[PDB]
């Protein structure tokens, strides 16, 4: 993603300097400089831990958007009611390579894309970015 | 089989000899580096090279071949 | 009230890893390369150990003989920031499990990467790896990193081995 | 143990250490090594640390059990 924002310091487990970088879409990330495995044996928990808390987030939350769709798919049918729409953030950029004659747009999204169009008015090549992973279909 | 190996790598480019490679202390606190004047690959760059532990800590280069 | 004995080679932290282990009152403030032998005692959560701290310098390493009768069980700092000695700190633990008395105990062994805090250091899955900690198959082990200053790592290690020598 | 042995770098990929007259402790190498050193290198008193003829280094600390 596109990072926003950089500080040094510490901010868990003090006593080891790490880099906090809030990223786009909000994921606030640190780097630190303390190893992860520290203890093993013969056979980490906190790998489970957050497993768990994750199944335990995603069943409820499943639970409650299930019926809510439900609700509102059977409530979509009403005549004189309008679905309103999501709106969201697309942080582009237009900008144009010098050591190339070529723009290279970038779109981000919070979420992740489905699909991109393209539409033109104007005779333009869509080169292709190593970067990118996505597919084409001209 | 005495001889408990320790170390083998082969990327090290270090084309030393038997006489300009020392072993000794270093910063004190009972930790021998070794300190090594080491020719460039082919002998053109001379390099001052020195070890501590198994991982170079600092090369820096040398007016002529020691 | 049972009897462990704790190893490490020279300069390997462990006058500072019993050190860090004593109660707030009674703990030590300097620390010095011992010499010889000497008696220490430390309170766990349900127990309380005593080991004979000495020197880990290369001709001062026969007398580990000495003490390997009384044993219930062996912690084995190591310094994870010691990439050159590991080899040393392998072929040590090799020698130790098949003495004749430690060959089939089946004791508990908790393993101390000490100086976690180093940046020239190890993670604990890379020196078991390095270690050869899969030679063994008698004995329940369990290394753990730990940095033998700010006191961080030992509670757990010891309270896994006072569950495993209970157990 | 008072071993004061002359090393010998051969260059048939092995090295023998030579004390008076008797071969003993001789190593094998991947390459020919052109310099051999022996010290207390890193906190052992018996490291002996080669460099291959092509680069690369090796480092081997010795058992203190030595019709
Ligand atoms: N940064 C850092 N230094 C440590 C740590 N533990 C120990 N040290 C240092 O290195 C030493 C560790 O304790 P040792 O002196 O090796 O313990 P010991 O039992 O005396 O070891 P021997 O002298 O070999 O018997 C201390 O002198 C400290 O300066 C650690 O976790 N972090």
């Amino acid at each position: 993603e596109s990072v926003t924002s950089i500080q040094g310091g510490c901010v868990g487990k003090d006593g080891y300097d790490e880099i906090v970088v809030s990223t786009y879409s909000g994921w606030i990330t640190g780097l630190t400089t303390e190893p992860v495995h520290k203890e093993s044996g013969p056979g980490n928990q906190e790998m489970q831990n957050k497993i768990s808390s994750l199944r335990s987030e995603l069943e409820q939350l499943q639970y409650k958007v299930l019926q809510e769709r439900e609700k509102y798919q059977q409530s979509s049918q009403s005549s004189k009611a309008k679905s309103a729409v999501p709106s969201f953030s697309v942080n582009d950029k237009f900008t144009l390579n010098k050591d190339d004659a070529s723009y290279s747009l970038i779109l981000e999204v919070q979420t992740a894309i489905d699909n991109v169009l393209i539409q033109s008015d104007v005779p333009i090549d869509l080169l292709d970015v190593d970067k990118n992973s996505a597919v084409v279909s001209f | 089989s005495k001889w408990l190996d320790s170390l083998s790598d082969s990327m090290a480019n270090i084309h030393t000899f038997s006489a300009c490679l020392a072993l000794a202390d270093f910063h004190g606190d009972g930790e021998y580096k070794l300190a090594m004047g080491d020719l460039g690959p082919d002998g053109r760059q001379p390099r001052l090279k020195v070890l501590k532990g198994h991982t170079l800590v600092s090369q820096k280069p040398l007016p002529d071949l020691p | 009230e049972v009897h462990v004995l704790c190893l490490g080679l020279d300069n390997s932290g462990k006058t500072t890893i019993i050190n860090k282990l004593k109660p707030s009152n009674a703990q030590s403030q300097d620390i010095v390369p011992t010499i010889g032998f000497s008696i220490q005692k430390f309170k766990s959560s349900s127990l309380s150990f005593t080991v004979f701290d000495m020197s880990g310098q290369g001709r001062y390493r026969n007398l580990w003989e000495h003490y390997y009768k009384e044993g219930q069980a062996i912690i084995f700092v190591i310094d994870s920031s010691d990439k050159l000695r590991m080899v040393v700190a392998k072929e040590e633990l090799r020698t130790l499990l098949n003495h004749p008395d430690i060959k089939h105990r089946r004791i508990p062994i908790l393993f101390f990467a000490n100086k976690m805090d180093l940046r020239d250091a190890l993670t604990s899955v890379k020196v078991s790896q390095l270690l050869c900690l899969e030679d063994i198959k008698d004995k329940p082990w369990h290394i753990c990193a730990s940095d033998a200053i700010k006191g961080e790592g030992l509670q757990e290690g010891v309270d896994w081995l006072q569950d495993q020598i209970q157990s | 143990r008072g071993l004061q042995a002359v090393m010998a770098a051969l260059a048939n990929e092995e090295v023998r250490i030579y004390h008076d007259k008797v071969l003993l402790n001789v190593i094998r190498t991947p390459e020919a090594v052109t310099s051999l050193c022996f010290g207390r290198y890193g906190r052992e008193d018996n490291t002996l640390i080669m460099t291959t003829l092509g680069g690369g280094l090796i480092i081997k600390i010795l058992k203190r059990t030595a019709k």
